[PDB]
RNA sequence: UCCCUCAGGAUAGCAGAAGCUCGUAUCAGUUUUAUGAGGUAAAGCGAAUGAUUAGAGGUUCCGGGGUCGAAAUGACCUUGACCUAUUCUCAAACUUUAAAUAUGUAAGAAGUCCUUGUUACUUAAUUGAACGUGGACAUUUGAAUGAAGAGCUUUUAGUGGGCC
RNA sequence: CAAAAGGUGUUAGUUCAUCUAGACAGCCGGACGGUGGCCAUGGAAGUCGGAAUCCGCUAAGGAGUGUGUAACAACUCACCGG
RNA sequence: GGCUCAUGGAGAACAGAAAUCUCCAGUAGAACAAAAGGGUAAAAGCCCCCUUGAUUUUGAUUUUCAGUGUGAAUACAAACC
RNA sequence: GGUUGCGGCCAUAUCUACCAGAAAGCACCGUUUCCCGUCCGAUCAACUGUAGUUAAGCUGGUAAGAGCCUGACCGAGUAGUGUAGUGGGUGACCAUACGCGAAACUCAGGUGCUGCAAUCU
RNA sequence: AGCGCCGUGGCGCAGUGGGAAGCGCGCAGGGCUCAUAACCCUGAUGUCCUCGGAUCGAAACCGAGCGGCGCUACCA
């Protein structure tokens, strides 16, 4: 008896906002500047590294705009690592490196510029991008779209960037927001970049977590312990990942175990369907006759 | 059914409120850093009122707020001076409540001379698991009328957790 | 005042007490419903208009002497609470003056049409063809007091006038037997002033809530 | 005194549209300019640079030249007894492609397609368009429409 | 003392022995286009003049 | 348009004359077909801003007081603040909607289609972009009607109080 | 140049009501008993009003339209009728 | 780069209409140096970090318009940030 | 058909109340050594995919719902307006001729559709 | 309307370096006198006109707004 605030004139006046804002899934003044091209190259269509972090995956794809709807060069995810014997941290710092490295040899195996631009082979861990070769094409530049990502320095979002470089592709950035760049002078030390290259955070913390608290280290890595996979290992894990995701990323799918007519057959029983006008003219008859006759 | 529901402390807001900034308010703050154990945040004027003797921007009150274990140690402390005996007003409409502490040398503090004397105001948030969909980033969204936690609930609770009575 | 033959005509643009006049002389005519203004719909059935079949502007000052004299006439008559005049008319239009001043004064006005952009004058209620000026709502047996007030109110205004016995019930939109029609079922409610009728659209446990003589 | 500011008189066509505020739907960016390419001129008021004289709003024009942002478009602007030629360069937010010129050009390939395929078969294409002839003879059957006799209606208040 | 302003009889002049369009040349105005589309297009148009050059046998 | 300009001038327009380049053009104080732009007339206020008349309902927690057992965080009111659904009438400097008349542009050889050439621009690229080479489609040459010749230039008169 | 407002001047028209005695006319029989109808008061009795409102033989007559009175009474209007 | 503003609602010692604290609603009803209008909601607003594109070179363009000037503005290009 | 990531148009998609959701996915959720940010690992950061969960989100359905979007010989050929007359009228204004033609209101329907890539009993 | 001077206790005012409010009149209460006046003592009464800013310091210093006083102008 005191605002009534959802009033007639407030939804009639209300507009609502582009449906992924309402969703909360785009930033749309980010995807502007982002996608908008020099119109004096026409029609060369920008292509976007789109990294997004979900639960238990690190979702990375290669996406250029049409007028109708965005489309995929190529895309990797994560739960594809185990391909390659990356079976535990499938979302952390060094799935994120695998999966970058992963989608720029994807996209470079299909554009047939693989044989140059083969990226790192001796990773040091250091900030470098992929340098133009004299007397040939250029490399492929690609811009990271994070999304509603925050810039902080030791991102996973960052990881993606360092592999896709290292990949071969060209993602332009700086190495402010890497893991290890020192605050105070400014200088990145590649150690505890390369450490998290190869997850060794992840394993400089195993060793710690095994030595103090037991029951915690049984509640975590109960995967790790289950593989027999040690806290020392990891670095030759990764390394094995690299060298097998450059020799072979051949953009595998799956075997499609009951195929799209059986899905759609199974998913079509439970979803509750729409009434008809003929269904509503029953329904408001019987909720009328319910008051009708003194119920 | 009610698998996740749990309805557990979010945080304990504990605020003290000076018309004066300097000697009595640099006491104030260490009062509530030797209770919480965090270093407090002293809330600035926003306009000047020239009738209670505040102006703005002159840093009047300092208040703090804890988060799990600690905020339910701190409000079993606060309750055993309130007697486990909260009036049915102090409980918000929106199932969140609160109340006033004198002279804070109460909860096994000491009098700590060098100090002196302060009274507090707790408010306890109260919320229910999966609350983050509020104040998350990307993909936000209203928890359903299901997962609102309302007066009604945030009383029954305090009842049967610290064992108190609600006295109207 | 001036005389009304000065600002008859509808020759300026609607100008408004607004935030821009600022500074208007209110209106004469503060009262525009009279007699039983808190009776029952179904109380009275039969509604007079006094329609103006030109086009002009009313002085507020006009339709208080009228207002005044139509139910002065129709209270001393039949009685203070067998009818409801209703006014549907308000002065808004501000009409301005020049007046002409003899002196220049202090502040050195001016002379005859420098500047002679006006001041607010009066009020007056642009009517045009075929808009009513004063409903009332009576019984059926009356009729005679009412169009005799609404003749005596004609010689009021300027120009040309007419008495409209109407086919609507009071002051609804409905006509005489379709009104009574929906008044057969409960298809109809009283506030006090008007009539709320029940919608085909909306809530319907809502709707039930009100009229439950329909859905019986 | 007078007003004539650069933004003068444009209350009404500078403002937005009902609920239609707020961001530019990328289309409009995605959307590509080149030179003989005829485009309308319609200023987007949430977009303050490179936007047109009010004047220009409404006109439609010819690209001349493309840069990053913007493009510049050809109008003719009448001047007392004579047109000139006045060069626009407007950011890509405040123009857009005339549908014109666009039926136009699918003619020009439905024109194309006729006479191409009729040049070897029965021939009988007529390509210019004629305007809404006079109709041609039509008999009219009263098989269950016995013609309704209307009279004029009496007067009625209301 | 005077009037101020009129737009009578303006028409009329014009029309008398004026509105005229800009006659529209093949090869138009190439001045205030992007200036390294100029630099490049001279460049363009110099190379298929040597290429024709060459073709002449 | 500018001027210590307002009884004047320069300026552009309207005007005359001298012609000139060519020979029915792709021009037109016009219509049609297609595609823009508009926020005026009308309309609207149980749609926002502002104005504005009338009751009904809730008021309950709250500004005015007891009528009352001194006394009721109270049974009956006038009540102000309001909220709810209705109601009468309005807006040059309100508005969702939105004309008529006027108004932009297009309706093709400087066109379309198919190959291919340079370029220091751009492209991940052998992709483009601008301009072309070489071919192909002139009966309907890609709406109507008109066309008194169409375009071009120089120079200079008067006028710059107008009025209906 | 003429307005509002008026005319049983005259013409046409709109809606409702009356007619086998209409009814209008246009003259003349009555307008009543109960009843001194309630309260207001010296007084109000048909006519200070708040208001009620029935009957009798009834052709019809208000438990009263105007003069008249301290208050009645009376003459008279609808209302019907030779 | 983070956040959301007016106002209202329910609440916490002194603290009340107004000091500070917490949640709920909130299409802008706030704010943006001024006049007014337009514009703006993960911003153009409010809070925080770094800077000096308020720079150099001269040309073209739009409004006023004689298509002169002045003022203001636009879009590039070449440098340096 | 389901879901995700990125989208096009930007309410047929929003609002309000309720009621369902197998699979997978999404999510909530767990931990604080590290990178990192806080007054508070709440938000942001890193770790795990383990300890639990469909209650919320999310998706779908329901409602003589609000709103929005459609359509109509619905109102209405009304209001208005271009053109014309030595038409009418004291005037205000109005009728007719040739054209163009709304907005409200009423009633009927509707309640996102689609692009790419991957996944799914 | 303009021009000039102003705004602090009930009245009239001072006030300054910016840190922090006094002077006279009155007002209330004492003293003196036989008593009244004169006289001598105490006190009490403050949105320093307002909203912002410069500032660590303002009532003063800057800006804007409001109010007050006086003069000039003004003869139907």
């Amino acid at each position: 008896f005191q605002k009534d605030a959802k009033s007639s004139a407030y939804s009639s006046r209300f507009q609502t906002p582009f449906r992924r804002r309402r969703e909360g899934k785009t930033d749309y003044y980010q995807r502007k500047r982002l996608v908008t091209q020099h119109k004096a190259k026409y029609n060369t269509p920008k292509y976007r590294l789109v990294v997004r972090f979900t639960n238990k995956d690190i979702i990375c794809q290669i996406i250029s705009s049409t007028i109708t709807g965005d489309v995929v060069l190529a895309a990797a995810y994560s739960h594809e690592l185990p391909r390659y014997g990356i079976t535990h941290g499938l979302t952390n710092w060094a799935a994120a490196y695998a999966t970058g490295l992963l989608i720029a040899r994807r996209t470079l195996q299909k554009l047939g510029l693989d044989e140059t631009y083969k990226g790192v082979e001796e990773v040091e861990g250091e900030y470098e991008l992929t340098e133009a070769v004299e007397d040939g094409p250029r490399p492929f530049k690609v811009f990271l779209d994070i999304g509603l990502q925050r810039t902080t320095t030791g991102a996973r979002v960052f990881g993606a960037l360092k592999g896709a470089s290292d990949g071969g592709l060209y993602v332009p950035h700086s190495e402010n927001r890497f893991p290890g760049w020192d605050f105070e002078t400014e200088e990145i030390d590649p150690e505890l970049l390369r450490s998290y290259i190869f997850g060794g955070h992840v394993s400089q913390y195993m060793e710690e977590l095994a030595d103090d608290d037991e029951e915690r280290f049984s509640e975590l890595f109960k995967g790790y312990l289950a593989d027999d996979i040690d806290a020392d290992s990891l670095e030759d894990i990764y390394t094995s990942a690299h060298e097998a995701i450059r020799a072979d990323p051949a953009f595998k799918p799956t075997e499609k175990k009951f195929t799209k007519e059986q899905y759609a057959a199974e998913s079509k029983k439970y979803r509750q369907t729409k009434l008809s006008k003929e269904e509503r003219a029953a329904r408001v008859a019987a909720k009328i006759a319910a008051l009708a006759g003194q119920q | 059914q009610n698998p996740m529901r749990d309805l557990k402390i979010e945080k304990l807001v504990l605020n003290i409120s000076v018309g004066e900034s300097g000697d009595r308010l640099t006491r104030a703050s260490k009062v509530l850093e030797q209770l919480s154990g965090q270093t407090p945040v002293q809330s600035k004027a926003r306009y000047t009122v020239r009738t209670f003797g505040i102006r703005r921007n002159e840093k009047i009150a300092v208040h703090v707020t804890v988060r799990g274990p600690k905020a339910e140690e701190i409000l079993e402390r606060g309750l055993k001076v309130k007697e486990y005996q909260l009036r049915d007003r102090n409980f918000s409409a929106t199932g969140n409540f609160g109340f006033g502490i004198d002279e804070h040398i109460d909860l096994g503090i000491k009098y700590d001379p060098s100090i002196g004397i302060f009274g507090m105001d707790f408010y306890v948030v109260m919320n229910r698991p999966g609350a983050r969909v509020t104040r998350r980033k990307r993909c936000k969204g209203t928890v359903g009328n299901s997962h609102k936690t309302t007066k009604e609930d945030t009383v029954s609770w305090f009842k049967q957790k610290y064992d108190a009575d609600v006295l109207d | 005042r001036r005389p009304a033959r000065c600002y008859r005509y509808q020759k300026n643009k609607p100008y408004p007490k607004s935030r821009y006049n600022r500074a208007v002389p209110d209106s004469k005519i503060r009262i525009y419903d009279l007699g039983k203004k808190k009776a029952t719909v179904d109380e009275f059935p039969l509604c007079v208009h006094l329609v103006s079949n030109e086009l002009e502007q009313l002085s507020s000052e006009a339709l208080e002497a009228a207002r005044i004299c139509a139910n002065k006439y129709m209270t001393t008559v039949s009685g203070r609470d067998a009818f409801h005049l209703r006014v549907r008319v308000h002065p808004f239009h501000v009409l301005r003056i020049n007046k002409m001043l003899s002196c220049a004064g202090a502040d050195r006005l001016q002379q005859g049409m420098r500047g002679a952009w006006g001041k607010p004058h009066g009020l007056a209620a642009r009517v045009d063809i075929g808009q009513i000026i004063f409903s009332v709502r009576t019984k059926d047996s009356n009729k005679d007091v009412v169009v005799e007030g609404l003749r005596r109110a004609r010689y009021k205004f300027p120009g040309q006038q007419k008495i409209i016995l109407s086919k609507k019930w009071g002051f609804t939109n409905l006509d005489r037997p379709e009104y009574l029609k929906k008044r057969e079922a409960g298809e109809v409610k009283d506030d006090g002033a008007f009539v709320k009728f029940l919608s085909k659209k909306g809530s319907l446990e809502n709707n039930i809530r009100e009229f439950p003589e329909y859905f019986a | 005194g007078k007003s004539h500011g650069y933004r003068s008189r444009t209350r009404y066509m500078f403002q937005r549209d009902f609920r239609k505020h707020g961001a530019v739907h990328l289309s409009t960016y995605l959307k590509v300019y080149k030179v003989g390419d005829i485009v309308d001129i319609k200023a987007n008021g949430s977009i303050q640079k490179g936007m047109p004289h009010k004047f220009y709003q409404g006109k439609t024009g010819v690209v001349y030249n493309v840069t990053k942002s913007s493009v510049g478009v050809i109008i003719n602007k009448m001047v007392g007894n004579r047109y000139l030629e006045k060069r626009l360069n407007l950011r890509v937010e405040h123009i857009k492609h005339s549908k014109c010129r666009q039926e136009f050009l699918e003619r020009v390939k439905a024109n194309a397609a006729k006479r191409a395929e009729a040049k070897a078969q029965g021939v009988a294409v007529q390509l210019k368009r004629q305007p809404a002839q006079p109709r041609e003879s039509r008999i009219v059957s009263t098989e269950g429409n016995v013609p309704q006799t209307l009279a004029p209606v009496p007067y009625e208040t209301f | 003392k005077s009037k101020n302003h009129t737009a009578h009889n303006q028409t009329r002049k014009a029309h008398r022995n004026g509105i005229k369009k800009p006659k529209t040349y093949k090869y138009p105005s190439l001045k205030g286009v992007d200036p390294k589309f100029r630099r490049n297009h001279k460049h363009a148009l110099h190379g298929t003049a040597k290429a024709l050059a060459a073709a002449k046998k």
